[PDB]
């Protein structure tokens, strides 16, 4: 699953469902108070949902919301990328 | 009071109170498109040529018509041999004149073509627009692009549909759709194109910060302090270094072999070469407007011109008394300038052995040079007791502007691509930004250390500046800070530190990306 | 069905071939 | 006193405690321009003036020399629109056209974002469902062909600075192709993608040897329909 990061692509046809499912689970929690493909989904669901939620919030109503965080590059992210590149 | 002196002096002196260009442009544009469209656009190639040729025959430019026919015959030698032979009045020409060519096309493709032609109207777009409006009719249809194996052709062949009248009419879609396998509003279309394009213009800058920039660094190893000067070619394909050992070394920047035109040197495998022939240290190297020619100057007092196709010297220029310090090609590469120890600025053409213009008036040695983007003005700077910048006209040879204010040795000069702003740097760490028409100082930029800023560069729109320093840093500068929405100066955008490598050369590409070069000193 | 195993083997062989086709800079490996 | 704090965020340093918002980094004119472009491109009215406005917006995106700060936003917007509107052929076609116009601007450094652009395009090439009688098939196949052309362009342009892009794309398309369970449209998209990303040698070495079986276990039942 983690090795497949360096060898395969995947489509964005299951990200909306992941976002909605995570949103419903989080809302309920707050209110209370193939096989390789399946493994890939099980491993990446949470991160994909978070990224989808961020992107969805940024472009609400097809307008650039000026109160959301800017898109800026940092050094910790590049360090993570370098880690993955050394893995490859 | 200098104002009183100037006023008195003025009062006492009596002062009162053709078609081939368009064809090539179209060919390149078609070459740069997506594949799915290339089948349709090519239908425009054959007409635009034929009519154009006839036009020359109508205007008496027989030689131009012959040259055009010969140059483009290769593209059609495999198809239009009979038509080419016939063209090289007949009834076919009369039929062409009477019957206007039909060019079916898709709606979106037509919109893209019209917008592209408008965008390049003065570079050859007008010719094609006029030709299409006069001798063509672009029957636009709302179908999809047609190809021998696209959906349209497959569907039509499978369902056994007929041929549309517009696409009925030397290759045509019929041969692709035959069993053997609307009108136009040009001129009005251009008006609509311009009117709609006018609606998406950005007209200010309030708030925000500067612009992000990427940098690529080239580092030289095992030089032992022998490298004096460095330069990059216009397309970032070559790099040249002049040393204290009198020779020049050139490298290809991607490691591929360098090519020679000599028969003995056919298919030779080397990616760097040496130019030998100077007798003293080399202090300047300049690539000409691929680069074919190189100019060098040395402490022996000579200027040398080298061919980069055979890698040998062509001419020596000997107009200087003492060392020459700087040499520079003109913005388009036929004139060039030189300056050095004897306080005079010389302007040559590559055509003549003697300098054609001599500029006199500096009181000290020259330390920096620069050209104006229009090719008719030069800039020079002197050191020591006379730390001033002078602007020289090339037609007369006289000085037109003097800029004063530096108190340290000046290391670099640079004129903006718009021809209105000047920049200078010295060994105190300051950068001066000057208005040229008023002769006044616009501002100062601070933040570099002491030692010298050898290189500056402007961006394509001249709104950003990049500087390289001997303090092992590269810095980016905003030329105008945004409007208020209601040791280091606030107009610096970025600073990047190098790893023990003084920066000798920096340059901007077409994008927000710069290339820098330097030599590594491990100690 | 039994087609799945056959096509999986075909893809395995094809991928083994594909591994050696490209080079470091994305160009074809002529050897 | 006059130095901006957001500048420290632009250097990417770790100790920074200030988190700028969009309004602190992008000027108001650029925000208005982005909004105008997005409003113009995503209009479905059949009026001629609207088509002219859409074409003008695409040309503006394709030629403007001052859009360096909006590139990440363009990429994110394309990704979001493709992700959340897979049941609309018009929107997907507009997104593909916008992606084509963005990578044709000669003033933009696009290398690091190349892969980020290859994910939406792929989703438009081998997605099992696109949209929600003949006209629908026309639209779907035209969209798939356009996606394949754009993928070919991307792979050709940005294949050297992204070393593993070409093998990854080719392997994905090949994996999708050698699967009898997929519907014919996905197989068409997969073969187009293999040709676009791999090249002539990829087809010669990977596709042809397996064709003998392919036409027997896949094409015959479909022909029998």
């Amino acid at each position: 699953a983690k090795r497949s990061f360096h060898t395969l692509f995947y489509t964005l046809e299951h990200d909306r469902t992941a976002m909605l499912e995570q949103q419903q689970l989080e809302e309920s929690e707050k209110q209370l108070q193939d096989e390789a493909y399946k493994i890939w989904k099980q491993v990446t669901k949470k991160d994909r949902a978070l990224i989808a939620k961020e992107r969805y919030q940024l472009f609400a109503n097809n307008k650039l919301n000026v109160e959301e965080p800017a898109l800026l590059r940092t050094k910790a992210g590049m360090r993570r990328f370098l880690k993955s590149r050394r893995e490859a | 009071n200098l104002n009183q002196i100037v006023t008195d002096y003025l009062k006492k002196k009596g002062f009162t109170r053709k078609y081939l260009k368009a064809f090539l442009l179209l060919k390149n544009w078609i070459d740069n498109n997506l594949d799915i469209y290339k089948f349709e656009l090519r239908k425009l190639l054959w007409p635009v040529f034929v009519y154009s040729y006839l036009e020359l025959v109508s205007q008496g430019y027989v030689d131009d018509a012959k040259h055009l026919l010969e140059t483009l015959r290769s593209h059609f030698e495999a198809v239009h041999q009979d038509q080419l032979a016939l063209l090289d009045e007949n009834h076919t020409t009369r039929l062409y004149r009477e019957n206007k060519y039909r060019i079916p096309l898709n709606q979106s493709l037509s919109g893209n073509l019209f917008h592209f032609l408008e965008r390049e109207a003065d570079n050859g777009g007008a010719t094609i627009i006029y030709i299409l409006q006069t001798h063509c009719s672009v029957e636009t249809s709302a179908r999809g692009p047609i190809e021998p194996y696209s959906f349209e052709a497959i569907y039509r062949r499978a369902r056994n549909l007929d041929l549309d009248e517009a696409d009925a009419h030397g290759v045509t879609n019929r041969d692709v759709l035959d069993t053997s396998a609307r009108a136009r509003d040009v001129v009005m279309e251009m008006q609509k194109v311009r009117e709609n394009r006018d609606r998406f213009v950005i007209e200010g800058r309030t708030g925000g910060i500067g612009i992000p920039v990427s940098a690529c660094m080239f580092t030289f190893h095992n030089t032992l302090g022998t490298v004096s000067c460095m330069d990059f070619s216009n397309d970032h394909k070559l790099v040249a270094v002049g040393t204290m050992d009198s020779y020049i070394r050139v490298w290809s920047l991607d490691g591929k072999p360098l090519k020679s035109a000599l028969e003995n040197e056919k298919n030779l495998k080397v990616n760097n070469r040496k130019l030998i022939g100077h007798s003293g240290p080399v202090y300047g190297v300049s690539f000409s407007d691929s680069s074919k020619l190189l100019l060098s100057c040395s402490a022996d007092g000579q200027i040398r011109l080298w061919s980069l196709e055979i890698w040998a010297c062509l001419c020596i220029y000997k107009a200087h008394d003492g060392p020459v310090f700087r040499v520079l090609w003109g913005p388009h590469g036929h004139y060039f300038a030189s300056a050095g120890w004897d306080k005079t600025v010389r302007v040559f053409t590559q055509d003549h052995a003697s300098a054609v213009r001599i500029m006199v008036g500096h009181d000290t040695s020259i330390s920096a040079l620069a050209w104006h983007p229009n090719g008719t003005y030069v800039f020079s700077a002197s050191d020591e007791m006379d730390k001033s910048i002078r602007m020289w006209s090339v037609i007369t040879g006289n000085c037109v502007r003097i800029f004063t204010g530096h108190t340290h040795y000046i290391t670099a000069l640079e004129c903006a691509h718009n021809g209105k702003i000047l920049a200078s740097a010295d060994t105190g760490g300051n950068i001066f930004i000057w208005d040229i028409e008023k002769g006044t100082l616009i501002k100062k930029c601070r933040g570099h250390g002491k030692g010298g800023i050898p290189s500056l560069s402007f961006s394509a729109e001249s709104n950003v500046l990049v500087s390289g320093g001997l303090d092992c840093t590269v810095r980016v500068w905003d030329i105008e800070l945004p409007a208020d929405p209601n040791q280091i100066t606030p107009d610096q955008i970025s600073a990047f530190a190098t790893k023990k490598t003084p920066v000798l050369k920096v340059r901007f590409t077409r994008m927000n990306l710069i290339v820098a070069g330097g030599c590594y000193d491990p100690e | 069905d039994h087609r799945r195993a056959l096509f999986a083997d075909l893809f395995r062989r094809a991928d083994e071939r594909l591994n050696l086709l490209f080079d470091e800079r994305g160009e074809y490996n002529l050897s | 006193p006059g130095a901006n704090p957001a500048l420290a965020a632009l250097a990417g340093n770790d100790n920074v405690s200030f988190r700028p918002s969009v309004k602190h980094v992008i000027s108001k004119e650029l925000i208005l321009y982005f909004d105008k472009i997005q409003a113009a491109i995503l209009d479905d009215d059949p009026d001629e003036e609207k088509m002219r406005l859409r074409q003008a917006a695409l040309e503006s995106v394709r030629s403007d020399p001052g859009l360096h700060q909006l590139l990440p936003y363009f990429v994110n917007f394309i990704t979001n629109q493709v992700t959340h509107h897979l049941d609309d052929l018009f929107i997907l076609r507009q997104m593909m056209e916008l992606a084509e116009a963005v990578v044709q601007n000669p003033t933009l450094f696009i290398d690091p974002y190349a892969s980020a652009l290859a994910a939406p395009v792929l989703t438009c090439l081998m997605s099992r469902k696109l949209g929600k009688i003949d006209s629908t098939l026309r639209e779907q196949y035209s969209l798939r062909e356009l996606a394949a052309s754009l993928l070919s362009m991307i792979a050709r342009k940005y294949g050297a600075s992204n070393a593993l892009l070409r093998p990854k794309l080719t392997r994905t398309c090949l994996k999708h192709f050698l699967d009898p369970t997929r519907p014919p449209a996905v197989l068409f998209g997969a073969i187009s993608g293999v040709a676009a990303s791999g090249g002539p040698e990829a087809v010669r070495v990977l596709v042809l040897p397996n064709l003998k079986t392919f036409d027997s276990a896949v094409l015959q039942p479909l022909r029998e329909k």
